RNA sequence: AGCCUCUGGCAUGUUGGAACAAUGUAGGUAAGGGAAGUCGGCAAGCCGGAUCCGUAACUUCGGGAUAAGGAUUGGCUCUAAGGGCUGGGUCGGUCGCGGCCGGCGCCUAGCAGCCGACUUAGAACUGGUGCGGACCAGGGGAAUCCGACUGUUUAAUUAAA
RNA sequence: UACCUGGUUGAUCCUGCCAGUAGCAUAUGCUUGUCUCAAAGAUUAAGCCAUGCAUGUCUAAGUACGCACGGCCGGUACAGUGAAACUGCGAAUGGCUCAUUAAAUCAGUUAUGGUUCCUUUGGUCGCCCACUUGGAUAACUGUGGUAAUUCUAGAGCUAAUACAUGCCGACGGGCGCUGACCCCCUUCGCGGGGGGGAUGCGUGCAUUUAUCAGUGGUGACUCUAGAUAACCUCGGGCCGAUCGCACGCCCCCCGUGGCGGCGACGACCCAUUCGAACGUCUGCCCUAUCAACUUUCGAUGGUAGUCGCCGUGCCUACCAUGGUGACCACGGGUGACGGGGAAUCAGGGUUCGAUUCCGGAGAGGGAGCCUGAGAAACGGCUACCACAUCCAAGGAAGGCAGCA
RNA sequence: AGCGUAUAUUAAAGUUGCUGCAGUUAAAAAGCUCGUAGUUGGAUCUUGGGAGCGGGCGUCCCCGCCGCCUCUCGGCGGGGCCCGAAGCAUUUACUUUGAAAAAAUUAGAGUGUUCAAAGCAGGCCCGAGCCGCCUGGAUACCGCAGCUAGGAAUAAUGGAAUAGG
RNA sequence: CCGCCGGGCAGCUUCCGGGAAACCAAAGUCUUUGGGUUCCGGGGGGAGUAUGGUUGCAAAGCUGAAACUUAAAGGAAUUGACG
RNA sequence: CGUCGCUACUACCGAUUGGAUGGUUUAGUGAGGCCCUCGGAUCGGCCCCGCCGGGGUGCCCUGGCGGAGCGCUGAGAAGACGGUCGAACUUGACUAUCUAGAGGAAGUAAAAGUCGUAACAAGGUUUCCGUAGGUGAACCUGCGGAAGGAUCAUUA
């Protein structure tokens, strides 16, 4: 099939090597998994050693986190946006490591609005008077007033972010194998990181 | 090659099953062990070999699977299961009970001992684990790993075991002045006090080594596995003592208990 | 400038950075706090390495990769590669029948992290054997010395 | 270039109507074979444009040479790659958004916005393998004879040596 | 034993060769009383092959209801030998040969902190079917084809450690964060301090991702270990909670509940053992009538990727424009599988090593494949090519470089 | 009891010459010169001397000593004591000692195989009442490269000079 | 004219020592074998041929094989003997 | 010594786009496997009803016999779209090796034919190198060389 392998290509100097074997099982290459954003669709490999390997076709959430609120709720996987290498695997959808991606933003939203318990986005009064003072209104309170006033100033964003969130999506970035790994874990593009790649989408569509 | 290869030619076979050239064409493999296949014994060779025990391979498969013999208390019925470095091999029916010491040739001896010192055994030690939860654990020479050992247990030193429990008594630490028998290459079940080890990072480490007479060989750290304090081995040592003497003196010495021997 | 200018955004792993709700600028003073390494066989961690801006994954002093076996030297002949030279390793192969030597040499593709600044040709250089880093290239420079021959 | 069209020009090149015979003169097309055809491949067709690949003997070392021999070529949706033009002297002062002074700045790695021709490369998808689809458009090779090459010549039968 | 003798010339001394000499290495020429060791179709043709064989397996311990035979004896399911069949292993070793292969095999040396590992050893294993739930095939019984094969049609049964399933367990008990809340001290009250909390959600050995802190271990952690947040590779993670033969017991106690030895398969974390693998440094035959080679058909490198077991131009994309060379590359050749050795030999070499020991490769040739820990496996198969058998002309079966 | 010829190959070959050939005439030194790789390259740098022990009042052979630095580093409220680290052996080349070197082969210990090629056993103790003793299965080499440790004879190589320790 | 000195062209002479010999201050320092280094020969012919490559306008130049055949060809000196 | 004469053997040149095998491969075509996307012989299970029986509280839990939605997951063959390694086949290129060949020209054998007589003696013309030109053949002649001479001198 289709090989991994020192013993076809030239040496340092360009001189062509000869064979010596045959291909063994061994220099094993599988074809690739390209896994897309669709219902999920993960078949399993039998690899060397036994052991398996979970290359996902078709991939539509994954486990994958803030870094610096440290959390990480499961969420959906909504569109690819740049991938470094190459740019098929941005039109064609195809998640894989350090993939740029778009994601729900909603899990993560809802669990500020229940720790330091204000909003993002912005709106004038049609969810968050209904339900986030059902979060808030105490009727305990003393002890956790001090508490989510303790989460202080600090209960505080990036404008970078912030924004983002009117919109439901963050961005992230793949940081498993797909192919490999099964899944489409990843962290929160996150200060630093998330100024180039606005900036390199920004500058792509021109 | 494919798979692994479960077969050993005669000749290849390391010098110290001590085969004979003719009678076969293959040696005994041992079997897959605790002790690596270059620093063995499989026991068919005590039985047919060493002992004169048996006399044949089938002999040898009549001793074992009446169960008489116990390599470590714990009973063989595989004739190529490796022995090696500080064994027991209990015969129980006899009451015999060897260790496994080599000789100052180093070519494992047919050593008998009491039915104390069949309880008490010796083991080096390769690493320290930290498992999980941190619940430590030894990795012996051995390959025993023993859970829960005492915290200044480090690399290279050796335990006193026991056997019925598993457990360890009592240890000695890898300084200098203790008491060191060789367990690879040349300097080869010969016996001495350390004097002084040259760390070198990277390259194994070299440990250089005096004996009762005064004759300084070196070695490489990862041949040296200790037996005592200094000058009081806690085992029972095999005539000789890994003092090693010059083929000369070892001519002559053995000449000379001739004649005046009668 | 100058660090983030490939595609992908160029980080060392194991230091996460952001976290920050407090005073005294934007940031720390260090800002990135930067993950480097001692190497060992006492070779001292440059300088460069420590203060650099900088990123490469296959310098030993700022990134992963082991420094595990064989260590020589040899001479720098090119650096028309970019984080890569050419070594040069002479000497005497020895006949026999002959009684006397040839000599030789095998040139040797290495890494060269980039801390490691003002190399030349004609420079004395070490090296350790690493992890098969490229195709060529197992070897990784470990102490530019400049020594024999020229100037300061 | 060819071929289709506006401006401008005609009204089929001294007649018409009706059929579709043979011979013709102009055009076409043929199963299988494929020069067997004649003095001879006489006419025609093969080739034909571009992009990519590729290239002989021989030599006057220029050539030969588009040698020879191959691949690709549509529509569609993309991507990538090729440029111009303007903008910092911000801070303070003072003078009338403007100037002047002085100070800091000094993108001196630039970045920001605003413009505008064109090309070229690559990737999907896609169509009864069709794609230089109309037209434009070198058949090739191995030899010998003659004449170094360009040119010229018998206006109305010889263009060649 | 450091070694020589014949031959050019009417005669001489040389250069120089020819010819002798001995061993070794292979032909066969003749002869052959004894006895001990002992090589053998390698060179040519990895050319071809008739036939005969070279790889099966049962303890007590996975199923056994063949009537096979007894038992010894039954009715209670067993009992005990036991032909078949499922299942688990092996078949991945060995054996053969050297076609290829010139830094390629391979030696020594080092690395794996750039990896996998059946087995053995050592370990480690408590979150309403468990007093085991379901269901389905082989032998077996019967009815079937085909000319023919180690070809099956089809109807009944029936097993399991084969295939699925999935429960007691553990403690409405304990600890992470949430917490309906509540109390006391302090405060004008806000507030500050001390407390205590029903009820939720979590309630892990492995997984992947994210973060945090810095018991033990190295020259060498970006390691082990620990803390937080998550997920489920999900049927295709595991254990989690698995099934036989010996059948031997004790109960503040009468029939239950506890217990005993053996095995088998699990397995997860792990170690270990046989390894396997891919790297380091340094090491080879001839040839220039081979001087430049290498590079959008990866050449060398960077970045990012895919694939794998893993680092890696293993592959893709985008960048750079590199790398080798007369210390002879690159090109060509070999009557080249590589070592370990051999016969020769004053010291130094010279050629041979297909040769039993080690290492490599291939089973007409290539490629791809299943299956498997482990193979790209040839005493498997899939075609093709290359070979070739039987024929009822529809079809079928072919691989000695196992031994003969 | 072997002995013949077939040819490959080694000595013989001081006829491939590293050791170690040859070049007036015998086969043979470019027509001459320049010149990049290669090979090759003067001299010159710690010594005499000291202190002792030991052979043949002193003289003359023969040995351990006067690697330096560090103590910035360990420790076998202030310590020493010096090993632990490194300046590191300028940077090698060189030499010597270790360690590592699969067995078989080889070299070669041991052994009435009846000898020998071989074999690795055998030997013994024993009238067998011992109901059993005793010993082996020696060792050297194993290129180059790689690893370790001594030495500094020679060969390169390095350091202060538009200033620096 | 007579000396000396450096380096030049040369001569004679000799049992240094070489040298098969002729001869040779050097062809000396060589089985008492190696100061440095360049080239280059390995019986004679075939053959400086064929072929290949290259330079040249070409004569040709440079690089440069084999099958085959062949026993001596040759060198230095001795007597001869014939010019 | 050479042409010339005859015979024998080697290799050479040689018109013949001469033939054969091997190795690369440019181009096309491309078996089968492998992957991906579909498919869906079928086979169930879940279920929904009709009727009936046993157990339980018209309803439920089991049982029996019928029917139907073939609702919705599972398994799931044949098959088909794609992609990847890729033997194989077809046409070019190179290089390797090996050979067929009308006729032509050397050498050697080799070794006793004819015509001379080039060389060795002052070889009758000192010899030889290189180059050139010539010639039946050795050859000859120019020019410049050489002595390996037939003169180490020519007698201020
Ligand atoms: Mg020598
Ligand atoms: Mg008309
Ligand atoms: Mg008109
Ligand atoms: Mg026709
Ligand atoms: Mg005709
Ligand atoms: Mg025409
Ligand atoms: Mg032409
Ligand atoms: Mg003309
Ligand atoms: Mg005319
Ligand atoms: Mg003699
Ligand atoms: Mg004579
Ligand atoms: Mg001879
Ligand atoms: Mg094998
Ligand atoms: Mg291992
Ligand atoms: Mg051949
Ligand atoms: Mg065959
Ligand atoms: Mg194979
Ligand atoms: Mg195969
Ligand atoms: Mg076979
Ligand atoms: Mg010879
Ligand atoms: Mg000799
Ligand atoms: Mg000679
Ligand atoms: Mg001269
Ligand atoms: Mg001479
Ligand atoms: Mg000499
Ligand atoms: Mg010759
Ligand atoms: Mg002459």
């Amino acid at each position: 099939g289709i090989s991994r392998d020192n013993w076809h290509k030239r040496r340092k100097t360009g001189g062509k090597r000869k064979p010596y074997h045959k291909k063994r099982k061994y220099e094993l290459g599988r074809p690739a998994a390209n896994t897309k954003i669709g219902p999920r669709r993960i078949h399993t490999v039998r690899v060397r050693g036994g052991n398996k390997k979970y290359r996902a076709l078709r991939l539509d959430v994954g486990n994958f986190s803030w870094g610096s609120e440290c959390c990480t709720r499961k969420t959906r996987i909504i569109d690819v946006v740049y991938n470094a290498s190459n740019n098929e695997l941005v039109r064609t959808k195809t998640l894989v490591k350090n993939c740029i991606v778009l994601i729900d933003s909603t899990p993560y939203r809802q669990w500020y609005e229940s720790h330091y318990a204000l909003p993002l986005g912005r709106k004038k009064g049609a969810k968050l008077t209904p339900e986030e003072e059902e979060i808030l209104n105490k009727k305990r309170s003393k002890k956790i007033q001090k508490k989510y006033d303790e989460r202080k100033k600090n209960a505080k964003i990036s404008s970078l972010l912030e924004e983002q969130f009117q919109q439901g999506k963050l961005l992230a970035c793949i940081a498993s194998r797909p192919g490999q790994c099964g899944r489409a874990d990843g962290y929160v593009l996150e200060g630093k990181e998330l100024e180039f790649y606005l900036r390199k989408i920004k500058a792509r569509k021109g | 090659a494919r798979g692994p290869k479960k077969h050993l030619k005669r000749v290849a076979a390391p010098k110290h099953w001590m085969l004979d050239k003719l009678t076969g064409v293959f040696a005994p493999r041992p079997s897959t062990g605790p002790h690596k296949l270059r620093e063995c014994l499989p026991l068919i060779i005590f039985l047919r070999n060493r002992l004169k025990y048996a006399l044949t391979g089938d002999e040898v498969k009549k001793i074992c699977m009446q169960r008489f013999i116990k390599i470590d208390g714990k009973v063989r019925t595989d004739i190529t299961y490796p022995a090696g470095f500080m064994d027991v091999i209990s015969i129980d029916k006899t009451g015999e009970n060897f260790r496994l010491i080599y000789d100052t040739k180093g070519r494992f001896a047919v050593h008998r001992i009491t039915p104390e010192e069949a309880k008490y055994k010796l083991c080096k030690v390769r690493k320290i684990f930290v498992g999980t939860k941190g619940i430590p654990h030894l990795v012996t020479h051995d390959a025993r790993t023993i859970r829960y050992p005492d915290p200044l247990i480090k690399v290279n030193d050796t335990i006193q075991i026991d056997l019925e429990t598993g457990k360890i008594t009592d240890f000695i630490k890898f300084d200098t002045g203790n008491l060191c028998m060789v367990t690879g290459g040349a300097n080869l079940g010969r016996i001495g006090v350390i004097t002084n080890r040259e760390r070198h990072p990277g390259s194994f480490d070299v440990v250089h080594v005096k004996d009762a007479n005064g004759n300084s060989f070196a070695t490489r750290l990862s041949n040296i596995f200790v037996i005592g304090k200094g000058n009081k081995p806690w085992i029972s040592l095999p005539r000789g003592k890994g003092i090693r003497l010059t083929i000369a003196e070892e001519r002559d010495k053995r000449l000379a208990a001739k004649q005046s021997s009668g | 400038a100058d660090i983030q200018t490939e595609r992908a955004y160029q980080k060392q792993p194991t230091i996460f950075q952001n976290k920050k709700r407090v005073l005294l600028g934007e940031t720390g003073k260090e800002k990135l706090p930067r993950y480097y390494k001692n190497i060992g066989l006492g070779f001292k961690t440059p300088k460069e390495a420590i203060e650099g801006t900088y990123i490469d994954k296959k310098c030993p002093f700022t990134g992963n990769v082991s420094i595990r076996g064989r260590i020589l030297s040899g001479v720098v002949t090119k650096m028309k590669m970019q984080r890569t030279i050419v070594i040069r390793r002479d000497y005497l192969h020895y006949i026999r029948k002959y009684n006397r030597f040839e000599k030789r040499h095998k040139n040797m593709s290495v890494h060269l992290s980039p801390c490691f600044r003002d190399v030349q040709i004609g420079d004395i250089v070490t090296v350790g054997e690493c992890r098969p880093l490229s195709k060529t290239v197992r070897f990784n420079v470990l102490k530019v010395t400049k020594a024999a021959g020229t100037k300061k």
